[PDB]
RNA sequence: CUAAGAAAUUCACGGCGGGCUUGAUGUCCGCGUCUACCUGGUUCACUGCCGUGUAGGCAG
DNA sequence: GGTAGACGCGGACATCAAGCCCGCCGTGAAGGTGATGACTG
DNA sequence: CAGTCATCACCAA
């Protein structure tokens, strides 16, 4: 909601062994729920000793590879597993399947606090990076440096105090540091828009998302067409099955302080657009916003349109 | 490369069977070495099989 | 890789025609392998902790 | 050891870079890690062994390197003169096919942790090193 | 406070044998490059000249 | 240590016949749940 | 005489 003044680039985050299932109906790149949980986990450890805030994340995703294998006679995939230790009788344990992938990621944060005028912003950049290099980005660890120990420091720059001409040179200087990536935004208006193509059939909604991430072909009145983006099904929050429980009610909870619901996933849509296609970089940022009483929990990116 | 340790398995399920196998191989080794095997491998190196 | 049938064959379905001739017949497999080059003798392994 | 201990306390910074050289021989076969692929290739034109590669390089999994680093346990009560094994609850070893440190011989992690937290029955110092090593290792426990 | 928090895939291997690519051919044809001039670079900032020591007649 | 000012056209590009057989494709481990059954302190 | 620990059949395209 609150537009930040300065954006914080976390330039290279080579992370290993992230989760790659992310919902019961998708696989591949992890959910942006992991990224906004990561930035509020930065908020509870750094942002109070700097008296700043950090709300939104610019998910860029330079590289991607998944620990998958192509079997014989199939065009599908399976996942490469770990070998778990034995049971107490010496026999072998069962198999729970955890997909796994390596990533390389850039990040764009948003500051809102009095520490930006109480400090140099280099203090904010150094402290946020040196603490975030001891955390887990999606489900896996954040790696230290290598041959790539030259892009290690950050950058940070405001947008309100300054001229209004060479800020194009400034944000396209920023774009020189995230140039091979594909940003990930929320494009859920097209899920509305592809019901009118099915309005001749029914006003149903659950099979509309399963129409866009594939190759639909009819014959000549072969029918291939340019898909209008890199449009992919992402998960987009939780919807309540069960009423809110008082913090001593549910057996085997993580906490004895917070209240608990039983929820399940809701599915949206995204696109892997290059950052050139959007003018202002503050459009990309992902935010948590969810109303508590009726149980709809959701994350999206505002300011995209 | 000639490695050695040629009776100890690298993966097993039993421990009694592993000890029985290792003492069987030690029974083989401590009355005759690998010499009858080693000179036959040395024959197949010495000619150009 | 070309190979031989060298496993404990199953006499559960004891066939005097198939499991004795399949001992004679070969076994074709596809594996992975990693070698050093012919002009390298030292392996380097690097990680961080 | 003082540096790794001052990192395990939470006090100072620690980040190691480990490089190992191993003279083997010209053109010999090195052994990177093999990943478990359960039920691949129902066609018989299949691939039996599949090795693990990071980008254009042979590689070893991280959990195997960690398993190598936590071979600490010498104190297990079955037969201690056979070498250190990896730190485990119900302290076991998959190549051996056998679980040392069995709860009938009350020295596994659950028994000692409950006696040393809930009942204040302190075990010996050598079992306490095991109980703390399971906290450096980490785990997931329940009811 | 992140479908959070945890994990060893291990081991073995013979692809193998055989073989005629043949034959043919026109790259032809043409052309104005045109005018102009001062190294004693210092072919070593000095060769070789009565005392190897800081004053001198020489091929100047 | 001198500018000076230009680089061609047309036309054409081969036909024929043929493409192998045989055998074979590894094994081990990857189940939770009550319900007595044996133990029982 | 009552909790608890290893085993035991129960299913199953």
């Amino acid at each position: 909601v609150t537009d930040p003044e300065a954006l914080l680039l976390l330039p290279r985050l080579s992370i290993q062994n992230a989760n790659a299932i992310s919902s019961p109906l998708t696989w591949g790149f992890p959910s942006p729920g992991a990224f906004t949980g990561f930035v509020h986990a930065l908020q509870r450890r750094v942002g109070i000793s700097l008296d700043i805030e950090l709300d939104g994340v610019g998910i860029v995703c330079h590289r991607f590879e998944a620990q998958i294998s192509q079997p014989a006679g199939k065009r599908t995939k399976v996942f490469n597993l770990t070998r778990n230790p034995l049971n107490r009788d010496g026999s072998t344990a069962a198999i729970v399947e955890e997909g796994r992938a390596h990533l390389e990621v850039s990040l764009l944060l948003g500051v809102h606090g009095d520490g930006l005028d109480d400090h140099p912003a280099q203090e904010i950049a150094r402290q946020v990076q040196e603490q975030a290099g001891a955390m887990r980005l999606a489900g896996g660890s954040i790696l230290p440096w290598c041959n790539e120990r030259f892009p290690a420091p950050n950058a940070e720059l405001l947008m309100l105090g300054g001229s209004d001409e060479q800020r194009r040179k400034n944000q396209r200087r920023l774009t020189r540091r995230l140039l091979p990536g594909f940003a990930l935004v929320s494009r859920e208006a097209l899920l509305q828009q592809h019901l009118e193509t099915l309005r001749t059939t029914l006003p149903e909604a659950t099979t509309l998302d399963a129409l866009l991430d594939l190759c639909r072909i009819n014959f000549e009145p072969w029918q291939v067409r340019d898909k209008p983006g890199w449009l992919v099904p992402i998960p987009a929050g939780y919807n309540a099955l069960s009423p809110l429980y008082l913090p001593g009610e549910v057996r085997n909870a993580r906490d004895r302080e917070t209240p608990l619901r039983f929820v399940e996933n809701l599915f949206g849509l995204g696109e892997w657009l290059s950052p050139h296609r959007v003018a202002a970089l503050s459009d990309l940022l992902w935010y948590h916003h969810a109303e508590p009483d009726k149980g709809l929990y959701r994350w999206s990116t505002p300011r995209f349109v | 490369r000639v490695l050695g340790g040629a009776g100890t398995p690298s993966a097993c399920n039993d421990a009694a069977y592993r000890d029985k196998l290792l003492q069987t191989v030690a029974t083989y080794v401590n009355d005759q070495g690998f010499a009858e095997l080693a000179r036959r491998y040395a024959h197949n190196l010495a000619n150009a099989r | 890789v070309r190979g031989t049938i060298s496993n404990r064959l199953k006499t559960k379905d004891r066939d005097p025609a198939k499991l004795d001739a399949s001992i004679q017949s070969p076994n074709l497999q596809t594996v992975d392998v990693a070698n050093l080059p012919s002009d390298a003798d030292t392996l380097k392994v690097r990680f961080t902790l | 050891a003082e540096l790794i201990a001052s990192g395990l306390s939470g006090s100072g910074h620690v980040l190691l870079e480990v490089v190992a050289f191993a003279r083997i021989g010209d053109g010999q076969e090195v052994f990177p890690s093999q990943e478990l692929i359960l039920d691949k290739g129902d066609k018989k034109g299949q691939k039996s062994k599949t090795l693990y590669s990071v980008r254009d390089a042979a590689a070893i999994h991280s959990q195997k390197i960690g398993n190598a680093l936590r071979t600490i346990d010498t104190w297990y009560p079955d037969e201690d003169g056979l070498g250190p094994i990896a730190v485990e609850p119900y302290g076991s070893v998959t190549s051996q096919g056998k679980a040392y440190r069995q709860p009938k011989q009350k020295l596994d992690f659950y028994t000692l942790l409950d006696n040393w937290v809930l009942r204040d029955e302190a075990p010996a110092v050598e079992q306490q090193h095991y109980v703390i090593a399971n906290l450096i290792r980490g785990g997931v426990f329940g009811e």
